[PDB]
């Protein structure tokens, strides 16, 4: 019950099926795959896509 | 943006407005410190652009703005004006100095081609800009912004004379009173997915403002990924 087209893998952004029913996870440019092989994190002081003003 | 709300000051720091004779007649968004994309159909004249960054009020100067003058503009190479305005409506415009990103001036995300399909169909993205607050009324003066559902195929082709390809999406409210407007082209149409946003559409063209029975025509940012990742490569 591990892949891609389900729950994207658990992947934060991006998923690629891998082998032995495991998933690859990955993040778009700017952020570095978090340690728990899931998450996106910023890699860079003002990574695409993100809201840092207070709202 | 008709039916729309005021965005806080760096909320859509992606966002930029495109400057010329008349102010805010565009929008677009930042890819890069460098490059900005919008629609072709906001800069075929080839007259001189003012981009302007971290832009909240425009008619209040105030210190987040980061104006750039255009160099360089790249339409489609499958764009054509002559034949139709509207079939890919993309553009790249390259700034003559760059941007400095800060929390105000932030890039878009831009998916790979499968990715930003798969965020497409996620059905529901925020589009913003400074365009008219009603049909044929006043542009606004703090970025508007509002939340609009995809709407289906079938139902988009009945809701106008004109022909929708499998490179534009509709989007909106069947009830109308929400949608872009004039002045909103070539800004964002962007999803968010877990708190990073990413583009996927560029605001081009509608009939009639929010008028009920009639949706926002979009351009498919999916087609045109690996253009714009080539084009606004920097390294
Ligand atoms: C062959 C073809 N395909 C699209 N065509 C077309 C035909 C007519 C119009 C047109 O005159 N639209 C009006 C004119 C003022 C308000 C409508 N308009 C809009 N511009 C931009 C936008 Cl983003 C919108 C919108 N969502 N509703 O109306 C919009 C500009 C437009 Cl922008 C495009 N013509
Ligand atoms: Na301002």
């Amino acid at each position: 019950d591990v892949t891609c087209n389900i729950k994207n893998g658990r992947c934060e952004q991006f998923c690629k099926n891998s082998a032995d029913n495991k998933v690859v996870c990955s993040c778009t440019e700017g952020y570095r795959l978090a340690e728990n092989q899931k998450s996106c994190e910023p890699a860079v002081p003002f990574p695409c896509g993100r809201v840092s003003v207070s709202q | 943006v008709v039916g729309g709300e005021d965005a806080k000051p760096g909320q859509f720091p992606w966002q930029v407005v495109l400057n010329g004779k008349v102010d805010a007649f565009c929008g677009g968004s930042i890819v890069n410190e460098k490059w900005i994309v919008t629609a072709a159909h906001c800069v075929e004249t080839g007259v001189k652009i003012t981009v302007v960054a971290g832009e909240h009020n425009i008619e209040e100067t105030e210190h987040t703005e980061q104006k750039r003058n255009v160099i360089r503009i790249i339409p489609h190479h499958n764009y054509n004006a002559a034949i139709n305005k509207y079939n890919h409506d993309i553009a790249l415009l390259e700034l003559d100095e760059p941007l400095v990103l800060n929390s105000y001036v932030t890039p878009i995300c831009i998916a790979d081609k499968e990715y930003t399909n798969i965020f497409l169909k996620f059905g529901s993205g925020y589009v913003s800009g400074w365009g008219r607050v009603f049909h044929k009324g006043a542009s606004a003066l703090v970025l508007q912004y509002l939340r609009v559902p995809l709407v289906d195929r079938a139902t988009c082709l009945r809701s106008t004379k004109f022909t929708i390809y499998n490179n534009m999406f509709c989007a909106g409210f069947h009830e109308g009173g929400r949608d872009s407007c004039q002045g909103d082209s070539g800004g964002p149409h962007v999803t968010e997915v877990e708190g990073t946003s990413f583009l996927t559409g560029i605001i081009s063209w509608g009939e009639e403002c929010a008028m009920k029975g009639k949706y926002g025509i979009y351009t498919k940012v999916s087609r045109y990924v690996n253009w714009i990742k080539e084009k606004t490569k920097l390294t």
